[PDB]
């Protein structure tokens, strides 16, 4: 589990 | 024709009054902000851009700069905690969850995302979403008959989202909040996407990480056998935040401490106290640390469970962290335990072990080591036996340590050890 | 006899 995540 | 774009060129579009071009420059900003390698966030940020791309977000009639904006402001809300502060300030907490009832499911997707993002900044952020609303038209995406009818990448965001929204601490998620949650984070902690069952099962662990009254909140649910069953799973993104969770409710009282032990746990820690992952044989020691400083009644299914001997193993050869929880394990044990118990630990081999630790630098584990000798003294005297556990003591280098200790920087250190050279030696 | 957090 990421505290924050991007797409791509 | 969107890409390799300029903040100049991609601002020079945003302030047209050309929906299309409009569009285009808010594509080009999405494929910038999607790289890999040094997304401009603060450049974006410095030109003015979010207040632009959050008032797209509204633009039901072009619902492709909707969804490009949207992905532009989740990558934004990616990143710093300043920079999820620029995206929040711009309004966009109330416009996400009004695209969260959009016909478009990328577009719902994104705003789940995005609030995912920001929501996972911290408690705060966390509680702002909450208040906007966010919980109800999340839950509500979830609201069918089966799970397997939605897409793989949707559940898994919403999953991840709403897991965010257990997340954190002072303060804890507020507990209507969880109440509202909870029912649906079951049904997903029993979908067969392992993904799904990750993100549920660290969410649980977040719910269960605090005062008992989380912890029951919880249990309550009957989610104990479920999360016992992932504890088996081959799957370690899986286990890890499934033994996290049950280690967390293992600190509570000793009913839901028996929750877990009826569930079926113990027959478990067999694999975990051997696991080849020093993180997990540092959390199943940890929580057989808690398990027995129980009831001797649990001390008892330790010990029927065949246990004991995995936790001399874990003395023996271990981590320095696995081995310190083992030697609270075998502290509290000894506290705790029957006459007969402390018996049977030193039937198992735990004395050469325990003193061979009796030479690391850490202070603590030394205290605990000693304590747990006292506590064996003890219940060899209520047998008469104090000489033999001497022997056995003096026979693999014991005593050699304990004196030594005397001469030690600290000072309950060199009382205990003191102590412990005189009553017995 | 003492349930502890990590």
């Amino acid at each position: 589990c990421h505290a924050k995540k991007p797409r791509i | 024709g969107t890409v390799n774009w300029s903040v100049e060129d991609i601002v020079k579009g945003i302030n047209s009054n050309n929906l299309e071009s409009q569009l285009q420059a808010t594509q080009a900003a999405r494929k910038l902000l999607s790289r890999e390698k040094q997304p401009p966030i603060d450049n974006i940020i410095r030109a003015g851009l979010i207040p632009k791309f959050v008032s797209f977000l509204g633009k039901t009639d072009c619902s492709p700069i909707q969804f490009e904006s949207a992905w532009a402001l989740t990558n934004i809300a990616s990143g710093t905690s300043e920079q999820t502060k620029a995206v929040v300030d711009g309004g966009a907490i109330p416009a996400f969850i009004s695209l969260l009832a959009s016909p478009h499911a990328h577009i719902s997707e994104q705003a789940v995302w995005a609030l995912g993002n920001i929501a996972g900044d911290g408690s705060a952020f966390r509680d702002l979403v909450i208040k906007h609303g966010a919980i109800d038209p999340l839950l509500a995406l979830l609201a069918v008959p089966d799970l397997s009818t939605l897409a793989c990448g949707y559940l898994r965001n919403l999953t991840w989202t709403l897991s965010n929204l257990c997340r954190n601490k002072n303060p804890a998620p507020p507990l209507d909040a969880v109440e509202q949650i909870l029912p649906t984070l079951v049904r997903l902690l029993h979908h067969n996407d392992p993904e799904v069952l990750a993100d549920s099962c660290w969410a649980i662990s977040y719910l269960t990480d605090g005062p008992n009254e989380r912890i029951e909140m919880v249990v309550k649910k009957g989610v104990v056998p479920q999360l016992v069953k992932l504890l088996g799973a081959t799957e370690l993104p899986i286990v890890t935040p499934a033994l996290r969770a049950i280690g967390n409710i293992v600190t509570g009282t000793d009913e839901q401490t028996q929750k877990v032990i009826d569930a079926g746990a113990l027959a478990v820690f067999p694999s975990l106290l051997t696991n080849p992952k020093t993180n997990i044989q540092k959390e199943a020691t940890w929580t057989m640390s808690n398990i027995t400083a129980g009831r001797q009644d649990q001390i008892q299914q330790v010990v029927n469970h065949g246990l004991v001997p995995f936790l001399v193993g874990v003395l023996s050869k271990a981590d320095f962290k696995t081995q310190k929880e083992a030697a609270w394990a075998i502290t509290n044990y000894t506290s705790g335990g029957t006459v007969e118990q402390i018996v049977y630990l030193v039937h198992c081999g735990i004395i050469e072990p325990l003193m061979n630790l009796l030479s690391a630098k850490d202070t603590k584990i030394i205290q605990v080591i000693l304590d747990a000798i006292s506590n064996i003294f003890q219940a060899a005297e209520k047998l008469g036996e104090t000489e033999k556990l001497s022997i056995m003591i003096e026979e693999c280098g014991g005593l050699d340590k304990i004196e030594a200790l005397q001469r030690h920087e600290n000072e309950s250190v060199y009382k205990a050890s003191l102590n412990l050279i005189e009553k017995y030696f």
